[PDB]
RNA sequence: GCUAGGCAGCUCCUAGCUCCUUGUCUCGGGGAAGAGUUGAGAACAAAGUGGCGAACGGGUGAGUAAGGCGUGGGAAUCUGCCG
């Protein structure tokens, strides 16, 4: 993975200010998403167990 | 407010840390939920690194919602699990080595 | 300063002695780092009394050169008077022109000429009737070959600029042509035309396109350069082959305009290199010419050159802050190279 | 020093009907549809339209903002 | 620049400028150069602090000086 | 150099990115210092109004002989922040 080249030109923090944001914010939805179904599903094995 | 963190545990000066779900108002060695594992923080020999973390759980408490601390970030990328830091800019330049 | 403009010649004014009064203009132009307003206005007065309409044409051109000559209608009937009854048709037809600039005026070319009957000077009647004609605003190919040929006929750069100016401000000149330009290449080689042809055919042949720019045409400039022999005019087709992209290759190119020439060269050498890869793709070059002038340290020459590049407003203003603090300079520079800085600094920052 | 309020009260009849934007884009603008004032003519809030480079395209009375921060100017 | 850059660091270093500037001196040395290497010159602690604080926001760039 | 906008009959001048009005004084119908308020560059400023937290985190063990504590539960409830 690469997640470099912040500071490019004079005072626009805004570049990886919007990478922070939207970038790792769903980043972790996603995979908060994945995780909620992945362990309802290990629950549903243990029901059927 | 789970906070997957790190708490100190170990003799001065010479410290190591462990990753426990807590909660938020609660001490840094106060009353945990579980630990999760360990993460030695010193340069070894066998292979001169460090060690240490769990998985399988971190799931389930990062899926019921925990909002942890970057410096456990900088674990729980380092094993997956995660997106790296987005605060992985860039990095000190003129590191010298003779030995 | 235009403070110590101020000063003394208040002394100058009512000293009770001409004597004095010219005496502190000719050492108010002398520091010769003054002219506003109030240069203007008190020169006038001091001139006027004093009865040396010499200083008062040098310091009204002073006044066109440092304050508004042409802000909105700035007539100078009676100033244009003293500035032609200097008798220097030079100074004449440069007050001339800044009134011109301002808005029409034909007592500005008649005064010129009648300082020029005064003097003899054949160049600064030439460049009177620049004036006039740059006052014109109009341009066309015909004429533009008859007056080079003139030029080639007296066998100067002097009308010959006065065509230049004369079409490149007027903008009716080739009307995106080669062949045309190279009508009036004809017209100027019959004067041979070192340093106007060098100039001007590397500004023609460099503008934007007339097939493509190569490295035939790019060495060919730089050859009408080389036979113009002189040392600015080598800057001059650097900074136009600056301008421009390069011949090969910006390695080729670096390696060509890292050759220092003398003064009034190195500055124009160093300030167009920043400007021009600053355009092209960064600050990185210019960044890489600090390094050049922090190493060869051609002081008033890359001073001029940092204070360029400072005018120049490329997108580091505060690293060219960080460039510059610690560096050199000539005299009467500094202050306005600085405050231009952090000027360019007001236009990005 | 000059405001949202401070701009339209010029306009007679409230100028209740024109276009006004951020004048270093000309790419969006806002309409004014009706000013409520508060009081001592300094503070009103009311509704628009969004004028993208002059160009309608809101359809309902929605809130106009900023309408206290003191940077404005008229659109002409 | 080490005057302005530093000026712009702030009234702090106000001494530390000219101790970088008697010695070896250099702007992107500073921003390269680490923790003991500034405390050899006897700099102290929130100096330093601020020092490496303001040479981290210009490699970035978000420092820029400028006397205003 | 190149492009979008007031000034006074497509031209004559005002504001922008690539690479300021009028009145006194004084100069020449336009400029020269000069006051005051339209056109912008930013700083907290007293504070405040506010939002949040000061209920956490620290200290002690007088009291409390179990309305407490440990251990195991439950229903009759709530649960900012997190998801």
């Amino acid at each position: 993975i690469g997640s470099w080249e912040a500071p490019s030109d004079p005072k626009d923090a805004e570049r990886k200010l919007a990478q922070l944001r939207r970038d790792y914010a769903k980043k972790v939805r996603v995979y908060r998403k994945e995780y909620i179904h992945e362990i309802e599903m290990l629950r549903v094995e243990k029901q059927r167990k | 407010v789970v906070r997957i963190r790190l708490s100190r545990f170990g003799c001065k000066n010479r410290p190591f840390f462990r990753v426990m779900a807590a909660d938020s108002r609660s001490p840094r060695d106060g009353k945990h939920l579980e630990v999760l594992g360990y993460f030695n923080p010193l340069p070894g020999q066998d292979g001169g690194k460090r060690m240490g973390l769990k998985f399988d759980r971190i799931k389930y408490w990062l899926s019921v919602g925990a909002q942890p601390s970057d410096p456990v970030q900088r674990l729980l990328f380092r094993s997956g699990l995660l997106p790296p830091p987005p605060m992985v800019a860039m990095g000190r330049k003129g590191g010298a080595r003779d030995t | 300063a235009a403070a110590a403009a101020a000063a003394a010649a208040a002394a100058a004014a009512a000293a009770a002695a001409a004597a004095a009064a010219a005496a502190a203009a000719a050492a108010a132009a002398a520091a010769a780092a003054a002219a506003a307003a109030a240069a203007a206005a008190a020169a006038a007065a001091a001139a006027a009394a004093a009865a040396a309409a010499a200083a008062a044409a040098a310091a009204a051109a002073a006044a066109a050169a440092a304050a508004a000559a042409a802000a909105a209608a700035a007539a100078a009937a009676a100033a244009a008077a003293a500035a032609a009854a200097a008798a220097a048709a030079a100074a004449a037809a440069a007050a001339a022109a800044a009134a011109a600039a301002a808005a029409a005026a034909a007592a500005a070319a008649a005064a010129a000429a009648a300082a020029a009957a005064a003097a003899a000077a054949a160049a600064a009647a030439a460049a009177a009737a620049a004036a006039a004609a740059a006052a014109a605003a109009a341009a066309a190919a015909a004429a533009a070959a008859a007056a080079a040929a003139a030029a080639a006929a007296a066998a100067a750069a002097a009308a010959a600029a006065a065509a230049a100016a004369a079409a490149a401000a007027a903008a009716a000149a080739a009307a995106a042509a080669a062949a045309a330009a190279a009508a009036a290449a004809a017209a100027a080689a019959a004067a041979a035309a070192a340093a106007a042809a060098a100039a001007a055919a590397a500004a023609a042949a460099a503008a934007a396109a007339a097939a493509a720019a190569a490295a035939a045409a790019a060495a060919a400039a730089a050859a009408a350069a080389a036979a113009a022999a002189a040392a600015a005019a080598a800057a001059a087709a650097a900074a136009a082959a600056a301008a421009a992209a390069a011949a090969a290759a910006a390695a080729a190119a670096a390696a060509a305009a890292a050759a220092a020439a003398a003064a009034a060269a190195a500055a124009a050498a160093a300030a167009a290199a920043a400007a021009a890869a600053a355009a092209a793709a960064a600050a990185a070059a210019a960044a890489a010419a600090a390094a050049a002038a922090a190493a060869a340290a051609a002081a008033a020459a890359a001073a001029a050159a940092a204070a360029a590049a400072a005018a120049a407003a490329a997108a580091a203003a505060a690293a060219a802050a960080a460039a510059a603090a610690a560096a050199a300079a000539a005299a009467a520079a500094a202050a306005a190279a600085a405050a231009a800085a952090a000027a360019a600094a007001a236009a990005a920052a | 020093k000059k405001n949202l309020i401070e701009v339209a009260q010029f306009l007679p009849n409230w100028g209740i009907g024109y276009h006004m934007a951020k004048a270093h884009w000309n790419g969006i603008s806002y309409e004014i549809t009706k000013i409520n004032l508060y009081k001592d003519g300094r503070h009103g809030k009311a509704w628009g339209i969004v004028h993208k480079d002059g160009l309608r395209a809101a359809e309902a009375p929605k809130k106009i903002s900023g309408v206290h921060k003191r940077c404005w100017k008229y659109i002409p | 620049g080490i005057p302005e850059f530093l000026s712009g660091i702030g009234g702090g270093v106000e001494t530390h400028i000219a101790k970088l500037e008697t010695e070896l001196g250099d702007l992107p040395k500073l921003l390269v150069t680490r923790t003991l290497r500034l405390k050899k010159f006897g700099i102290p602690c929130k100096h330093r602090k601020l020092i490496l604080k303001y040479s981290h926001k210009y490699r970035l760039g978000l420092w820029k000086p400028r006397a205003d």
